RNA sequence: CGCUGAAAGCAUCUAAGCGGGAAGCGAGCCUUGAGAUGAGUUCUCCCUGAUACUUUAAGUAUCCUAAAGGGUUGUCGUAG
RNA sequence: AUGUCGGCUCAUCACAUCCUGGGGCUGAAGUCGGUCCCAAGGGUAUGGCUGUUCGCCAUUUAAAGUGGUACGCGAGCUGG
RNA sequence: CGCCAGCUAAGGUCCCAAAUUACUACUAAGUGGGAAACGAUGUGGGAAGGCUCAGACAGAGUCGGCCUGCGCGGAAGAUG
């Protein structure tokens, strides 16, 4: 089944430090 | 089939004696002069080539000038062809008049469409907006997507996007003729009829009858 | 090319190309295949001449 | 191969012009034109016409065969010809001969009227009745076939346009 | 010493007339194919048109061998979305008669710039006549 | 028309006939009729 | 769905042959369209000078000519 | 470092067809249906609730197809 | 390692693409060049059998099994 991924930062650009 | 190179000069209204406006367009038939016909055994095709109105002299080419002479008419605004399906006979310098519609109840004219200029998807394709507000990010007249991710992988031909909209050949199909003027060189034509006033707009009994 | 040439050249003078490679071992003419392409453009009598030997050995 | 192995007699008044392959029959009727496969050899012995196969062609004695029976049903068109007789069933079904055509009332809005082709002659004893006849059997068959297509016979009532032999099998509508 | 080599300026080429009518497309087109190359002359070299120009005539005539009239398709995409077209044999010989065999020739000749060249070498008429009397062509029995 | 991979005889005025590559029982019976044997 | 019709004496729309038959298919309608290098066709217009030079060409150079027409510039456009 | 759900925008294809077209059978009288075959040309709801897809509901429609396209589309938007 | 020499392996020899002809069959399905159960008077071969000029089968053959070769249907997908 379709498991929801992590596949991006929390923060978002532009702000990813 | 024959037809007649107008000019339009604009719209108006005909009032009926039953109370119904009728919108018309006026084109302005000035005599049309056959100015070549082109034959199978010549150009491998019947057609008639028509001038119509009057050019400065000055403003004809050498090349235009000795085709008219040639002809017999003098030189016109242009010149444009009628394809002949019925075996019909025309010789060069005969005049083409509004008379020819005197039977015929519905034509279709041709004309350029008015120049709108570079036109986006929204206007050009009735493309839909986004959002005004609810977050839209510079992104209101947008055109969406325009394609499909790695497959295709590619934006397919034909996809509608913005770009020059009008000032296109156009033809509208089985416009009324609402009055023949013979002495005024007029035809009064039901509705709308391509391109603005001064154009030119060919006239032709409608196919589709 | 050379295979090529000589195929031309055989069939013009009315055999194939595998015919007259075998006509010619069965000949004992041990030209190559260089020297037979030369001669089917340079001297086309003498390629004639190879290849009615070649037939008389099939 | 039977049918072929059969000779095709040719009555006296019958002016059978064989071209090759080709077979003018004439007689009384008119005058019938066929070009046979080039499978089938034809011969004329005596005043009989001989099917057989050509040497080494498949599927030879088939194609002889269906030769003797075309030539069969020329040589019976120019003499006695065929006639396919339609009778219409059905309140106000009617049909007329008009002309070269035969007009048929069928319980339709639009008049139906069925140009006969040349060649092809239709009679009405009746209204209900139509006669097509001809020398071609298969044009016959055909003109037939065509005027009963207008209006073919539903199951219910047996009504339309039917063959006078065609039988039509007759079921009543689901109870209730 | 070097293997002798067709020069572009000098290659003969002969101008030659071939009657399609009854003719396997495909066997007929063949041998065009390789007389266009010039495989058929002792100067072929391959980076040459050393070959001849062949003129067909009765190309409507051309003959194909089992269901190939009816089931044998030639397709064309527009590069439209959906742009696919398809033809049958039969249809593409009532339009336009002489591509069924020039399409026959163009598959049997290499792609490129030369393979391009000696197609330009085949001129395929529907009718019985050629308007290359001028060029003499000798009659071919392919 | 009844379309199947087996066509056959349901009775015995059913006959099986091949026509224009096609497998087809024809039958006096309208039920009974069949193709794509 | 047939007509005629054998193979298979019958039967059979099919093997030879001849039909009907869809909003679908090719045309038909509108638009683009000869960079269709396969570059098409037709009509009309314009240019009928000298010389030398060479390793003589679809040659080069000089002089004289500068056409039909195209542009740039200008006033502009329901064209941009 | 190949952004992941749903929406929006914009689509494109398949056909196992939702509608419309053509058919056979029907336990098809008619009006309607059922079922199967042909057919992919065009067409193919708006709302209430929920982040929902879905679903249920209301009211439509000829019909509110089923799928593929990085469960199409965040260097196009949104970010519940 | 060099060679503008020759022979062969797998694989091939209509044209792309180097190289083949002759002969004997079979297949008609573009099978070859995807797909099964199963269905089917497709067609070729083989060895038997039943019934029949005291009349078979629908005035001469005819019917059905078996061993086999090759084919047919069964066979719907998404950019072309
Ligand atoms: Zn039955």
């Amino acid at each position: 089944r379709f498991r929801p991924p992590i596949r991006r930062p929390p923060i978002r650009p532009p702000f990813y430090p | 089939m024959i037809g007649l190179i107008g000019r339009k000069v604009g719209m108006t209204r005909v009032f009926t004696e039953d109370g119904v406006s009728i919108p018309v367009t006026v084109v302005e038939v000035e005599a049309n002069r056959v100015s070549q016909v082109k034959t199978l055994e010549t150009d491998g095709y019947a057609a008639i080539q028509v001038t119509a109105g009057a050019k400065k002299a000055n403003r004809v080419n050498k090349a235009e000038a000795g085709h008219f002479a040639k002809a017999g008419v003098e030189a016109g605004r242009g010149l444009w062809e009628f394809r002949l399906e019925n075996g019909e006979e025309f010789e060069v310098g005969s005049e083409l008049t509004v008379e020819l519609f005197n039977e015929t109840k519905k034509v279709d004219v041709t004309g350029t469409s008015k120049g709108k200029g570079f036109q986006g998807a929204v206007k050009r394709w009735n493309f839909r907006t986004q959002d005004m507000t609810h977050g839209n990010s510079l992104s209101h007249r947008a055109p969406g997507s325009i394609g499909q991710c790695q497959t295709p992988g590619r934006v397919f031909k034909g996809k509608k996007m913005a770009g020059h909209m009008g000032a296109e050949r156009v033809t509208t199909q089985n416009l009324e003729i609402v009055r023949v003027d013979a002495e005024r060189n007029l035809l009064l034509i039901k509705g709308a009829v391509p391109g603005a006033t001064g154009g030119n707009v060919i006239v032709k009994p409608a196919v589709k009858a | 090319l050379w295979i090529a040439r000589i195929n031309a050249a055989s069939r013009q003078n009315g055999l194939s190309y595998s015919r007259f490679i075998n006509g010619l071992k069965k000949a004992s003419i041990e030209i190559d295949r260089k020297i037979l392409a030369d001669i089917a453009v340079f001297d086309k009598a003498a390629f004639a001449v190879l290849v009615e030997k070649a037939k008389a050995a099939l | 191969s039977r049918v072929a192995k059969a000779p095709v007699a040719i009555p006296a008044g019958v002016e059978v012009k064989l071209n090759g392959q080709e077979i003018t029959v004439k007689g009384a009727k008119g005058e019938l034109t066929r070009v046979l496969n080039d499978a089938v050899v034809i011969a004329q012995e005596e005043n009989n016409l001989t099917f057989g196969p050509k040497e080494g062609v498949v599927n030879a004695w088939a194609q002889a065969g269906t030769a003797r029976a075309l030539v069969n049903n020329m040589v019976v068109g120019v003499t006695e010809g065929f006639t396919k007789k339609l009778t219409l069933k059905g309140v106000g079904y009617r049909a007329a001969i008009k002309g070269n055509a035969v007009g048929l009332t069928l319980g339709f809005s639009h008049p139906v009227e069925h140009e006969l082709p040349a060649g092809i002659k239709a009679e009405c004893p009746s209204q209900t009745e139509i006669v097509i006849t001809g020398a071609d059997k298969q044009l016959v068959g055909q003109v037939a076939a065509d005027i009963r297509s207008y209006r073919q016979p539903e199951p219910y009532k047996g009504k339309g346009v039917r063959y006078a032999d065609e039988n039509v099998r007759t079921k009543e509508a689901k109870k209730k | 010493m070097k293997t002798f080599v067709a020069k572009p300026e000098t290659v003969k080429r002969d101008w030659y007339v071939v009657d399609a009518e009854g003719k396997t497309l495909g066997r007929l087109a063949s041998e065009i194919a390789s007389r266009l190359r010039g495989k058929h002359k002792a100067e072929y070299t391959p980076h040459v048109d050393a070959g001849d120009y062949i003129i067909v005539i009765n190309a409507e005539k051309v003959a194909v061998t089992g269901n190939k009239a009816k089931d044998k398709v030639y397709y064309r995409h527009s590069e439209f979305p959906g742009g696919l077209k398809s033809i049958t044999f039969e249809k593409l010989i009532d339009r336009k008669p002489e591509m069924v065999l020039e399409l026959a020739v163009k598959g049997m000749l290499p792609r490129g710039p030369l393979g391009r060249a000696m197609y330009r070498k085949l001129k395929v008429y529907a009718g019985a006549e050629h308007n290359h009397v001028a060029q003499q062509p000798q009659v071919l029995d392919i | 028309m009844k379309v199947r991979a087996s066509v056959k005889k349901i009775c015995r005025n059913c006959k099986v006939i091949k026509r224009n590559g096609v497998v087809r029982v024809i039958c006096s019976e309208p039920k009974h009729k069949q193709r794509q044997g």
